[PDB]
């Protein structure tokens, strides 16, 4: 009885991409990133899921309901931890994770690109929502500043501002809402991730070299699940080190004050992996400006397969665009710098310049490089 | 098995066959988890020595 | 523009990556909280059985929880009623809300101590520099009534008294009881009201190091010897003539 | 006559810069030539299919020992790169009938 | 999800040769080699790497520089000799 | 069990895959016992007593 | 010199605290410091009107010497 047919008439014909998926052998550890994703996925859920048998999304009983995690239940302090944390290494995770596409021209598959960046915007979305439930006076506050820039909207803002709100500002009826939204947009993310795949294993993966790597593929269970399982634990071993030796490195400390609508913070902020769209935009003194080029730096990912000029797919082979893709790297980094400190003449005029900058290579400079690298190669 | 080699011995007894594989980590697990909380808490608490609520507790608790 | 003094990083028995806390201290630091904090400042996270365990013995700290009166539960004839506290109650508070809090102060509200630690920029660092830290209002200032000159505050201008000073209270070992002494081990046990999970965390953390420090090296081989076979592989062409 | 449309380019003559990007560029290294890899769209995967089987058999191989390379994250010694004067366009001729070809079939399709 | 091994291309006249992972070192010459490689792939990159992110640090060191400078004050009395 | 019909071929399949039933069961007994400590099973090894 | 116990009005300890401070106003860094604030009071105090006056002065005095004293604090404590 063939061994090879094995229960097909089941689920595990799709279990197949698990196993006897063909994949190019030159994969570096770029890739790793990908499974990373899904075990950052599963981890924030897991750990979300014992949270939410804890928190109580009332004004009253918000804040205490977290401390009353960490004080109270048996090791109630860790799971807490760990989903502040993975958050943390889900954008560490997810940030790498479109690097390697911008680097080796992963995103001429455009179905799977295009899915990537829902995938994006879903994460953001749930991470912002999450960020509320504390309730801790940046929690409250760092919603207060990124939710009122939706008043800038001509004609509806304020319509859907207070609908966002179900109010006239932030309260318990926008934290009952929040921890209910948050509770449901990671489990949609499952379901797009599965059909984020859906558009990648019909067309293959990629290679650093960015040939066909039809020639020279492996399967993938006994050589990428082992090089996955030691990927997670570098994960595991990163997520750990935060949470176990510094759990607060990340954090703002003015999170542990409970709300007060009535007081502000010495300094507004919303968390590490938003302080780079933070800054694009403050630069703008506009507030329509400011918002729609908040809007569009995140959504400038979806243009760039149509920016496309080089004859070669990778960046391996092409000097002059790495040149440029670490100085966007760079620069997101100083976007990154600049976002968490206070707006004053140092950081008006490096702010504006690092913002109209990351505009200008990707837009201008990087299409121009590689139509010149193009004449330099005779096609 | 017939080797003068220690691994030998300890695949051929264990290793060759997947059930008794699993006995070993199975029973391996037993014996590490119990002598690496032993060995991973001593050496902990001789870097905090007079330090902890061990370590102070003998001046309380009276005639204890 | 109101610059901000940097608080110096003092060393600590708990700074290390598996330094632990000093519960000898914990012990004098609450002593601190139960004759100078507990007089206008709330701490409404710890309660009087977290200490078990800690800084004092079960037998100790009920003797601390019923030394202070309590009033919960409602009489059945429908009133309330004072009682001496259990080991469940929760420190008591010195005011019944903030407006009460604001009017016995000079308008400042004393905030909640329970995560004052990680509530601040700087950590212990900054209070400990905060509580030795008054010193005298320079030559051109204007300080209002009620109104105290420390640097390490945020605006010079701190509406808290100086609440230590040498003797201000008496240890029950019996060290001496001075400003900075006894700062010390109120931010000790400041640090333990915030991070009560503080030795658990590097105990965890020990063998987590003791673990991937095995286990990194042991899977990378399990990589690696599955990816020999590749790495090991010659590839010839040989084309017809 | 090449470089750069300048009659000199920023680093000295106009025709080294061509070779100084090659060098740089780095898949000679791989044992590659130029049109080993070039993007696979619907127009060169074509002009693949056309190629000779002794051209086609050669590229293969090429790509095949490049991944090799690529996956032990390794170069061929300093012998067996790929001369620059000695890349020939294998595909060029190739390409460009399918270019001649999609231009007439995209152009007769609006008239 | 489609496609399976049979069908991936077209190879003709390769022969490859491979070992049992079990005939084989797992770390054959790891600092003999692996040393001298990472300093060769660490110059073949170094040159379109470091520069991008040297900058970023002179751009810190003058950021923070100017903001704390600018923090402080300069003199300005109007009439008075000390 | 693991056989399908009652003869000698599938007795001696059975007898032929007892010692591997045989200690199969034990990573279900021990390692159950190992997942929660199972104390009156515990209370017999002697270096875990 | 304090009021505890034995002669000499008693001997309570004097707090380390005061003991290490004025360990660290003869450092180099320390008296440069105090040295710029000495020459700013003269200017404010003599001042007829003006909003200037010597905290900052005083901040680099107190970064530079508290700085000093954490380093060597806590080993007279306990
Ligand atoms: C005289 C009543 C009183 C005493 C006693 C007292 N505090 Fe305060 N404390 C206050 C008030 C009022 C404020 C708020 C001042 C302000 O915000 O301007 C305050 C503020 C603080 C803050 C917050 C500073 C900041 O920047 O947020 C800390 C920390 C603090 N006190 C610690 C202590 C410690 C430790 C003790 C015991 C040694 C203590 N306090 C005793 C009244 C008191
Ligand atoms: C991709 C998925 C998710 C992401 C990125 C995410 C992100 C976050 C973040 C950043 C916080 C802020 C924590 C802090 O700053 O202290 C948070 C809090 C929280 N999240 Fe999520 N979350 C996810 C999924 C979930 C799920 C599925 C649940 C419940 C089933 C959940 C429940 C909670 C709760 C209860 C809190 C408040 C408790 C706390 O903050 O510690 N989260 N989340
Ligand atoms: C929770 C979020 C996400 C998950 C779970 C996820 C999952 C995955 C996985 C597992 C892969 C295959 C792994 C690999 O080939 O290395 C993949 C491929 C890909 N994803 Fe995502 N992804 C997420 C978000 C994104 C984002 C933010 C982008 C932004 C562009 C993106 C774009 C891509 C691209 C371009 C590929 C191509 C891979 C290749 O070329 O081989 N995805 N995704």
């Amino acid at each position: 009885m063939t061994n090879i047919r094995k229960s097909h008439p089941l689920m595990k014909i799709v279990n197949n991409a698990f196993i006897d998926l063909p994949a190019p052998s030159n994969i570096s550890s770029w890739w790793n990133f990908g499974s990373l994703l899904g075990i950052c996925l599963i981890l924030q859920i897991l750990t979300g899921l014992f949270l939410a048998m804890h928190y109580t999304s009332d004004t009253t009983t918000a804040f205490s309901s977290v401390t009353h995690i960490c004080r109270d239940v048996n090791y109630g302090w860790i799971i807490r931890y760990m989903h502040a944390n993975g958050a943390s290494m889900f954008f560490i995770c997810l940030y790498m994770h479109v690097g390697r596409g911008l680097y080796y021209g992963s995103y001429t598959f455009l179905e799977t690109w295009n899915i990537g960046v829902i995938l994006l915007l879903t994460v953001m979305a749930t991470a912002f929502m999450g960020y509320v439930l504390p309730w801790g006076q940046m929690s409250f506050w760092g919603a207060t500043v990124i939710t009122n820039l939706l008043s800038a909207i001509p004609y509806i803002g304020t319509n859907l501002v207070e609908w966002i709100w179900g109010g006239f500002s932030v309260d318990k009826a926008t934290l009952t809402r929040f921890f209910a939204f948050h509770f449901i947009l990671p489990f949609i993310i499952m379901a797009i991730a599965m059909v984020h795949l859906l558009f990648l294993h019909e067309t293959g993966s990629n290679n650093p070299t960015g040939i066909s790597s039809d020639v020279d593929k492996i399967p993938f269970h006994p050589y990428y699940t082992i090089k996955d399982i030691l990927g997670a634990l570098l994960l595991i071993l990163a997520l750990m080190l935060l949470v176990l030796f510094a759990p607060d490195l990340l954090g703002d400390p003015d999170n542990y004050t409970p709300a007060n609508p009535l007081n502000t913070p010495p300094h507004i902020k919303p968390e590490w992996y938003f302080l780079f769209a933070y800054a694009i935009l403050r630069s703008i003194p506009n507030k329509l400006g400011g918002v729609l080029a908040l809007a569009f730096s995140i959504l400038i990912l979806a243009l760039i397969p149509l920016l496309h000029t080089s004859k070669q797919r990778s960046m391996m082979f092409r000097p002059l665009s790495q040149c440029l893709f670490w100085a966007l790297v760079a620069d997101l980094l100083t976007l990154t710098w600049i976002g968490g400190q206070p707006v004053e003449h140092p950081y008006i005029t490096i702010g504006q310049l690092a913002s109209v900058l990351y505009f200008l290579l990707i837009l201008v400079l990087m299409p121009t490089a590689g139509t010149i690298e193009n004449k330099l190669l005779k096609w | 098995m017939v080797a003068p080699t220690l691994t030998a011995r300890l695949y051929s007894l264990l290793f060759r066959r997947t059930s008794t594989f699993a006995l070993t980590i199975v029973v391996g697990a037993l014996f590490f988890e119990r002598a690496f909380d032993q060995g991973a808490d001593a050496i902990y608490e001789h870097i905090n020595e007079g330090k902890l609520w061990k370590h102070i507790k003998h001046k309380y608790e009276n005639k204890e | 523009s109101d610059l901000e003094l940097h608080p110096p990083s003092y060393p600590w028995s708990h700074r290390g990556l598996l330094s632990s806390l000093d519960h000898t201290s914990i012990r004098r630091g609450f002593q601190v909280y139960k004759q100078v904090c507990s007089s206008c400042h709330s701490m409404d996270y710890v309660a009087y059985r977290h200490l078990v365990g800690v800084c004092y013995t079960e037998d100790e700290a009920k003797a601390l929880a019923e030394e202070v009166e309590v009033q919960d539960g409602p009489n059945e004839d429908g009133e309330m009623f004072m009682r001496p506290g259990k080991l469940s109650d929760y420190f008591p508070k010195p005011y019944p809300n903030p407006e009460a809090a604001r009017a016995a102060n000079n308008g400042a509200l004393p905030p909640d101590l329970s995560y004052i630690v990680r509530a601040r920029h700087g950590g212990e660092d900054y209070v400990f520099s905060l509580l030795t830290g008054y010193c005298e209002p320079p030559t051109g200032v204007s300080l209002r009534e009620g109104l105290y000159f420390n640097p390490y505050f945020p605006g010079q201008a701190i509406g808290m008294a100086p609440p230590i000073y040498n003797e201000v209270l008496e240890f029950d070992d019996g060290t001496p009881a001075t400003m900075s002494q006894v700062a010390k081990d109120v931010c000790t046990f400041l640090r333990w009201a915030a991070e009560p999970e503080h030795d658990h965390r590097k105990r965890m953390g020990l063998k987590m190091l003791l673990m991937m420090g095995l286990l990194l090296p042991l899977v990378y081989a399990m990589k690696r010897h599955k990816w020999s076979v590749l790495k090991s592989r010659k590839l010839a062409y040989r084309p017809p003539k | 006559m090449a470089g750069r449309p300048a009659v000199s380019a920023s680093s000295r003559w106009l025709e080294g810069i061509r070779k100084w990007y090659y060098n740089a560029a780095g898949f000679n290294k791989l044992g590659l030539m130029r049109d080993d890899t070039i993007h696979e769209n619907d127009d060169v995967k074509e002009a693949i299919r056309r190629l000779p089987e002794n051209l086609y058999d050669d590229r293969v191989f090429r790509i095949k020992r490049a991944l090799d390379l690529s996956m032990r994250q390794q170069i061929l010694p300093k012998e067996q790169w790929t001369k620059y004067e000695e890349d020939k366009s294998y595909l060029e001729p190739y390409l460009k009938e399918v270019i001649r070809e999609r231009k007439e079939r995209e152009e007769w399709a609006k008239k | 999800m489609g496609r399976q091994f049979g069908h991936l291309t077209r190879v003709r006249h390769v022969i490859t040769y491979s070992l049992s992972p079990f005939e084989q070192r797992a770390f054959p010459h790891y600092f003999s080699k692996g040393i001298p490689n990472v300093l060769r792939r660490t110059r073949a990159c170094i040159l379109r790497v470091a520069p991008p992110f040297v900058a970023f640090y002179l751009v810190y060191t003058w950021g923070t520089q100017e903001f704390e400078k600018s923090k402080r004050k300069n003199p300005a009395a109007y009439e008075n000799d000390r | 069990m693991l056989t399908r019909f009652l003869g000698p071929r599938y007795r001696q399949l059975a007898r032929n895959w007892v010692p591997t039933a045989s200690l199969w069961g034990a990573v279900g007994a021990v390692g159950l016992v190992w997942a929660t400590d199972w104390r009156l099973i515990l209370d017999w090894v002697p270096y875990i007593n | 010199g304090d009021p505890k116990e034995e002669e000499e009005e008693e001997e309570e300890l004097v707090d380390p605290l005061t003991t290490v401070r004025e360990q660290c106003e003869q450092l180099e860094k320390c008296v440069k410091a105090r040295e710029r604030l000495e020459l700013c009071d003269e200017r404010v105090s003599s001042r007829s009107q003006t909003e200037e006056d010597c905290t900052e002065e005083l901040l680099d005095f107190l970064h530079a010497r508290d700085h000093c004293v954490a380093h060597k604090l806590f080993n007279s404590l306990k």
